[PDB]
Formats: structure tokens, C-alpha cells, sequence
């Protein structure tokens, strides 16, 4: 009676309304609290990513072969009970995978059994008596698997996955300030291509991470490093285009980074860095800088160096003039200079076209120079600045703005 | 079954729809008349700011300890109760606080036991027994407090200012009609740097102004000013280079502004000076002069002396005659003669190089000269007038103006 009560209640045409859309733009819908998945949710055939959260031991039927384009499945603390022509039709259809769970027993078996999975997320701690890194040891019948994050606050990386480093190309580990144990076991997954240790606490590198040459992004995201040391190495990574050392306590940039020429995308931010120097700006590559929530004295003049740079990110940071260099380069689109010490902007911003956004609000900013309104992709939602401020311009050009921007 | 509703009628989704920005840069939560605080909310753990509005009867749990990222609080009209545990972590945490006390118990006891606080917008009103309010006078907890913003009827500053006058710096206050007394609660400040009264009903600047002696601005908003006789120790006040004493009624201005030099910010817009004197210009370091709506009858050309001038405002004055001597300081930015009395355009205006902003919208004008392409700074925009003065531009002058 409850699930064909679910079925009238819970209609295909309100849930297609229910139907929202990822960060990974994917058709998707949540089920939160419901007592199984209604059949009005299965007859959904563009559905993407189905949100399995909360569903108290819900049986899956067969009649998940209608969801053709079913690609994810997010099993939050939602034990799946399946059968065979449903598992086959996951094996065969099915491609990544993010199981939440707080027991072992929520760990679904099966899971272990499909073959075109390609991405696999876990969270909830795997520490246990006599199952320690042995429940995963059907990650082997998985050749497809290429992302594997554990948000399970494990000591030490699994023998198994080091088994499947050969085919995974990513590999997240988020402890949440439990150091893991290194002992450069990761040497194994020569496939490794994102290294994002999460909460992982390290406060150094082993030399694992520079000793495999495949991966372009290394994010150590509160890994607590205290001094940045074991870059020189990164040179042999000519992979490497993005190193986010952000939420460190970095205190000071060695010059010995000007070697890595080849980095893009350095997110520097939320750290105590006192200043970025000159030689920092030995890399001209560079093409996405944030230095956000930064203790910087001031800004340099070899910024005009780096000609590709897109958005450059100081808020919250010391800075209180700022350099005309900034402005000699053209391809600024981002500004988050908000929340600053800077005395006033130069009128050299009229020179910035690229510039879509910029972040002004709060400073100590006397007023917008008229060289904004020369900006043509800059519009309102783009200048977000305080009213009085934003009022200090001249009527016509606001209304030039205002003209450009609802249309 | 409160808090079991509010958690089920509030998703997490229903929050990001909710999720927005603030005044200050954070991320805000606008709860508006609601019946209770969801755990909903602080399950959202990257909330910078929370903004709870008239929601009364409500007790803070353990489990705001999951959002660490608030820095500013918004408990507006709202009586909030308190946990153990939150005490701890908003003595740890917040730092931002805006509260709004419509009712005196609609503003709760437990705002002083913190020490990180750093802002505090203490809108509302007040009533004639202003000395028993002990919630003030506990901000000795806090350390940190470093903004204080007071949107109130208060005639007396409460000691409470007088003993965190160590790390305060900055006043806010709006009495909307009411007497300000008993200044000797603002004499000793010691460290303040900002100070912005509005409509206090000061009739003189007090001894307490000049008590301070680190001050970097100072507001004396719709206070009846008719007379500035105490500027003789405003010289104590080095660090002063704002004085916006707008929409007041200072019918002359003395001498006594040569006490002062460091003096950069001068806002007397809407005041009652008739004629400025000649010892206004000779503080050089003065960049930024207001005289919007007054009655001047003429500017006399000592105006020459202030160079390092790049704001100089007397919009809808009475003034027919402007000297050359403005014209020839070129430092000077903004300069705005709107709806004044004066006749032509100075033809030999192309030699204010770093002229960006030339207000003189509604003077009676006859023709643009064409030097306006040797002005590098100013615009149509910039030079705001009646637009049968912008249709004033020799052909060619049109073909370099449209492309600058």
C-alpha cells in the first residue's frame, strides 16, 4: 500500500518539475526521505544522475532499465537491494558512482561487480577489525575505474588500490587532519593524473608526488605545509600546470619556484604568505593566480610579466596602492581586488576589455574612475561595488551601463 | 515538533535558492519572520553570514559548532537564546554583529560575553534612562570590538563607550531629533579614530573632539552648527583630514582653519557661508573641498593657492565669477561649479590636464569652446550640463570627441 500510494503521490509530472541540474550540468533529481523510489521516478528516461539519499533499504526492480541515460548514482546511507537483470543493466550502463556509507554492511556488494564504472567515491571511516582494506578487494574486477575518492579518514592507502593504479588516473584522499601514512607507497600508480589530498595534514611532501611524472594538478588543500620546499623536483613534471598550494602555512615563497615554468593555474590563496616576489613572476605561463586572504606588503611590478593572466584574486589581502603593471597586461576577466586597502583605482582599468568582472566592494576606494564605463564586457552584475560609489559616476554612463546590462 | 518542522519545511535546496550576498562580502542567509532556527541551516557549513529577522523564542544549539565559517551575524529585532557550547564558539568565531533592538529584551544579554567581536551596528531606539542599560557597559569582555554603529535616540554616551574607548574606533550614530548631552563620555576617548554624529543636536564641536587626539574623521551630521569658534584645538587633531560638516549652517568661515593643515576631506555642502575667505586655500594638502548647494555669492581667486586640490565642489552656488587662478591648478580632479551664476566656459581649459570630473551642470552657458579635445579627462558625462550646450562641438572637435 506504501509504495503504490508513493506511486500516485509522488507523480511523473511533479517530479518533473523536482528535476534540477549539477555543477556538472547533469539532469538530476534529489530523493531525500522517501520509503523507496516511486515508479513515476524510474519512467524518467533523460534522467542523469538519480539521488538514492536517506531511502531506507529500498529494493531496486528491474525497471531501472528505463532509465537509459542513468550514468550516477549518489547511495547516501541508502542500502540498494538488486537483482539480476538490474545488475546488468547497471554493468552495462552505469559509469560513476558515489557511495556515502557509515557501516560496512551499507556497502552494497554489487557495486564491486560493475564493469563500466569509471568514477567511485567513498565517505565514512574504513578503520575496521578484520575488513581493513578487504571489503575493496573487488576494486581488481573494476579495469574501468579512474577516479577513486576516499573521504574515509583512512592512515594508509590500500594495497588494492595501488593494484588499480595502474588504470586510475585520480585519486582524492581526504583524512580530515589524519596524517597518512606515505612511506612512498603511491609509486605504483603511474596512471595518477590529479592528486588532490584533501584535509590529508601531511605539513610536507613526500616524494611520491614528484616521483610519478603524470599529473598535471596537485592540490594539497589543507595539508598544512609549513614550508613550500620539494618544488624544485615538480620541474620534471612537465604534466604539471596546476599546483593549488592554498591553505597552508606557507609564510614565505622561496625564489626556487621560478623553475616551474610551466604552471597555469597556482592557487596560493588563504595562506599566510608575506609577500609573492619578483621571481615569482618568472612564470609567464601563468594564466589563473589567486592569492585571496593573503598577508602580502604590496603588489610587484613583474605582474606585467604575466601576459596570459585571467583573473588575479587579492581580496582581504594588504595592498595599498595599486601597481600600473597590473594594467599592462590585457587579459584580466576577473578582479577580486574587494576588500582591500587600496587608496583609489587608476584609470588605467579603461585599458582592461577582457575584464567582465571585477570585484571593488568595500577598500577604501574614493571613486570609480569613468574609465570603467570604457570596459564594454564589464556590466552591473560584473562591477560589484557599493551604491554611493557606483552612484559617483557620471548618470549617462550609468545608464550606458545599466542600457548594457538588462537589454 | 517546532524544530522537526522547521527542519522539514526548510530543505538544504530551498537554502542555496535562499543563499546570497551581503553589505560586507559574506555569504548570507536572509531568514525572515520565521518560527525558529532550522539545524537545516547550520548544516550548511560555508555560510559566512546569518541574518535571522523578528525570529523571536529562539535557542542557538550546539550544532552552529558545524558552520566555522560565520564572521557576521545579523539577529535582527529577535530574541535568541543561548547554548553552552555556542558561547564557546562564537566567543571564538563571530566577529560581525548587526542587531536590532525594537523591543529593550528583543536585545539579549549574551552579546558581551564574546571577546572576537570586532563590528557592532546597534540599531533601534532607546528611552530616557540610558545609564541603566548594563548590556552596554559589558563590552569590557570584548577586546576586538573596533566598529560601533548606534542608530538610536541616546542623549547620553553611556560609560560603556568610555571604557572600551581603548580599542574602539569608529562611531555611527543617528538620534533623528534628539539632544545629545553629557559629552564628557566622548572627551575621554582616547583611541577612537572615527567619529560620525548625526543629528546629535550639537550646537558647539566639544572640548571632547579635541580631547581626542588621534581622530582620523569627523561627521557632525544635521548638527545645528551656526558658528565655528572652536576650531583653535581642532589642531590637536592630526590625524584629521575628513570634515564633512554637510547640510549645516556655518554662515562664515574664520580664520582658525589655519590651525589645522593636514586637513584633506572638506565636505560643507548645503551650508550657509556666504563668502569664503582668504584663509581657507592656504591648508595646501587639502584635495577634496565641498560646497554643494550653498549660496556663495562669488569664489575670489586665492582659490590659486590650493594646488594639491582634486575635488573642489559649490554646486548651485550664486557664484558669477570664476577666476582663472582654478583653472591653472591642474592637480585638480573633480571640480564641480554646477548651477551656479557664471557665463561662459573658459576657453583656455584644455590646460587642466588631470581635470576628471567638471561638474557644472545648469549654469547658464552659451557655447562649448573647442579646447574641450585638449582636456584629457573630461567628458560628456563629466561635464554634465543642458544638452543645447552639448550640441556645441565644431564638426571635427565631433569626430575626435565621439572616438575620445
Amino acid at each position: 500500500l506504501r509504495q503504490l500510494n508513493l506511486n500516485n503521490e509522488w507523480t511523473l509530472d511533479k517530479l518533473r518539475q523536482r528535476l534540477t541540474k549539477n555543477a556538472q550540468d547533469k539532469l538530476e533529481l534529489h530523493l531525500f526521505m522517501l520509503s523507496g523510489i516511486p515508479d513515476t521516478v524510474f519512467d524518467l528516461v533523460e534522467l542523469e544522475v538519480l539521488k538514492l539519499e536517506l531511502i531506507p533499504d529500498v529494493t531496486i526492480p528491474p525497471s531501472i532499465a528505463q532509465l537509459t541515460g542513468l550514468k550516477e548514482l549518489w547511495l547516501y546511507h541508502t542500502a540498494a537491494k538488486i537483482e539480476a537483470p538490474a545488475l546488468a543493466f547497471l554493468r552495462e550502463n552505469l559509469r560513476a558512482l558515489h557511495i556515502k556509507f557509515t557501516d560496512i554492511k551499507e556497502i552494497p556488494l554489487w557495486i564491486y561487480s560493475l564493469k563500466t564504472l569509471e568514477e567511485l567515491h567513498l565517505t565514512g571511516n574504513l578503520s575496521a577489525e578484520n575488513n581493513r582494506y578487504i571489503v575493496i578487494d573487488g576494486l581488481r574486477e573494476l579495469k574501468r575505474l579512474k577516479v577513486l575518492r576516499l573521504k574515509s579518514n583512512l592512515s594508509k592507502l590500500p594495497q588494492v588500490v595501488t593494484d588499480v593504479g595502474v588504470h586510475l588516473q585520480k585519486l582524492s584522499i581526504n583524512n580530515e587532519g589524519t596524517k597518512l601514512i606515505v612511506l612512498n607507497s603511491l609509486k605504483k600508480m603511474v596512471n595518477l593524473t590529479e592528486l588532490e589530498l584533501i584535509r590529508c595534514d601531511l605539513e610536507r611532501i613526500p616524494h611520491s608526488i614528484f616521483s610519478l611524472h603524470n599529473l598535471q594538478e596537485i592540490d594539497l588543500k589543507d595539508n598544512n605545509l609549513k614550508t613550500i620546499e620539494e618544488i624544485i623536483s615538480f620541474q620534471h613534471l612537465h604534466r604539471l600546470t596546476c599546483l593549488k598550494l592554498w591553505y597552508n602555512h606557507i609564510a614565505y615563497i622561496p625564489i626556487q619556484i621560478g623553475n616551474l615554468t610551466n604552471l597555469e593555474r597556482l592557487y596560493l590563496n588563504r595562506n599566510k604568505i608575506e609577500k609573492i616576489p619578483t621571481q615569482l613572476f618568472y612564470c609567464r605561463k601563468l594564466r589563473y593566480l589567486d592569492l585571496s586572504h593573503n598577508n602580502l606588503t604590496f603588489l610587484p611590478a613583474d605582474i606585467g610579466l604575466l601576459q596570459n593572466l585571467q583573473n588575479l584574486a587579492v581580496t582581504a589581502n594588504r595592498i595599498e596602492a595599486l601597481p600600473p603593471e597590473l594594467f599592462q597586461c590585457r587579459k584580466l576577466r576577473a578582479l577580486h581586488l574587494g576588500n582591500n586597502v587600496l587608496q583609489s583605482l587608476p584609470s588605467r582599468v579603461g585599458e582592461l576589455t577582457n575584464l567582465t568582472q571585477i570585484e571593488l566592494r568595500g577598500n577604501r576606494l574614493e571613486c570609480l574612475p569613468v574609465e570603467l564605463g570604457e570596459c564594454p564586457l564589464l556590466k552591473r552584475s560584473g562591477l560589484v561595488v557599493e551604491e554611493d560609489l557606483f552612484s559617483t559616476l557620471p548618470p549617462e554612463v550609468k545608464e550606458r551601463l545599466w542600457r548594457a546590462d538588462k537589454e | 515538533l517546532k524544530q522537526l518542522n522547521l527542519n522539514n519545511e526548510w530543505t538544504p535546496d530551498k537554502l542555496r535558492q535562499k543563499l546570497q550576498t551581503n553589505a560586507h562580502n559574506r555569504l548570507e542567509l536572509p531568514l525572515i519572520m520565521l518560527s525558529g532556527l532550522p539545524d537545516t541551516v547550520f548544516e550548511i557549513t560555508e555560510l559566512q553570514s546569518l541574518k535571522l529577522e523578528i525570529i523571536k523564542n529562539v535557542m542557538i544549539p550546539a550544532t552552529i559548532a558545524q558552520l566555522d565559517n560565520l564572521q557576521e551575524l545579523c539577529l535582527h529585532q529577535c530574541s535568541v537564546k543561548i547554548h553552552s557550547a555556542a558561547l564557546s564558539f562564537l566567543k571564538e568565531n563571530l566577529k560581525v554583529l548587526s542587531v536590532k533592538f525594537d523591543d529593550m529584551r528583543e536585545l539579549p544579554p549574551w552579546m558581551y560575553g564574546l571577546r572576537n567581536l570586532e563590528e557592532l551596528y546597534l540599531v533601534g531606539s532607546l528611552s530616557h534612562d540610558i545609564s541603566k542599560n548594563v548590556t552596554l557597559e559589558s563590552l569590557r569582555d570584548l577586546k576586538s570590538l573596533k566598529i560601533l554603529s548606534i542608530k538610536s535616540n541616546v542623549s547620553k554616551i553611556p560609560q560603556a563607550v568610555v571604557d572600551v574607548s581603548s580599542h574602539l574606533q569608529k562611531m555611527c550614530v543617528h538620534n533623528d531629533g534628539t539632544k545629545l548631552v553629557m559629552l564628557n563620555n566622548l572627551k575621554k576617548m582616547t583611541n577612537l579614530t572615527e567619529l560620525e554624529l548625526v543629528h546629535c543636536d550639537l550646537e558647539r564641536i566639544p572640548h571632547a573632539v579635541f580631547s581626542l587626539l588621534s581622530l582620523q574623521e569627523l561627521d557632525l551630521k544635521e548638527n545645528n552648527l551656526k558658528s565655528i569658534e572652536e576650531i583653535v584645538s581642532f589642531q590637536h587633531l592630526r590625524k584629521l583630514t575628513v570634515l564633512k560638516l554637510w547640510y549645516n549652517s556655518i554662515a562664515y568661515i574664520p580664520e582658525h582653519i589655519k590651525k589645522l593643515t593636514s586637513l584633506e576631506r572638506l565636505f560643507f555642502s548645503h551650508n550657509k557661508v556666504e563668502v569664503l575667505p582668504s584663509h581657507l586655500f592656504l591648508c595646501n594638502k587639502i584635495r577634496y573641498l565641498d560646497l554643494s548647494y550653498n549660496d556663495i555669492r562669488f569664489i575670489p581667486p586665492e582659490i590659486g593657492v590650493l594646488q594639491s586640490l582634486q575635488y573642489f565642489s559649490i554646486t548651485c552656488n550664486k557664484v558669477e565669477s570664476l577666476p582663472d587662478e582654478l583653472y591653472f591648478c591642474k592637480k585638480l580632479k573633480t571640480l564641480k561649479i554646477g548651477k551656479n551664476s557664471l557665463s561662459v566656459l573658459s576657453p583656455k581649459i584644455g590646460n587642466l590636464l588631470f581635470l576628471s570630473y567638471l561638474d557644472i551642470k545648469g549654469n547658464h552657458f552659451e557655447v562649448l569652446p573647442p579646447e574641450l579635445g585638449d582636456c584629457r579627462a573630461l567628458k560628456r558625462a563629466g561635464l554634465v550640463v543642458e544638452d543645447a550646450l552639448f550640441e556645441t562641438l565644431p564638426s571635427d572637435v565631433r569626430e575626435q570627441m565621439k572616438a575620445d
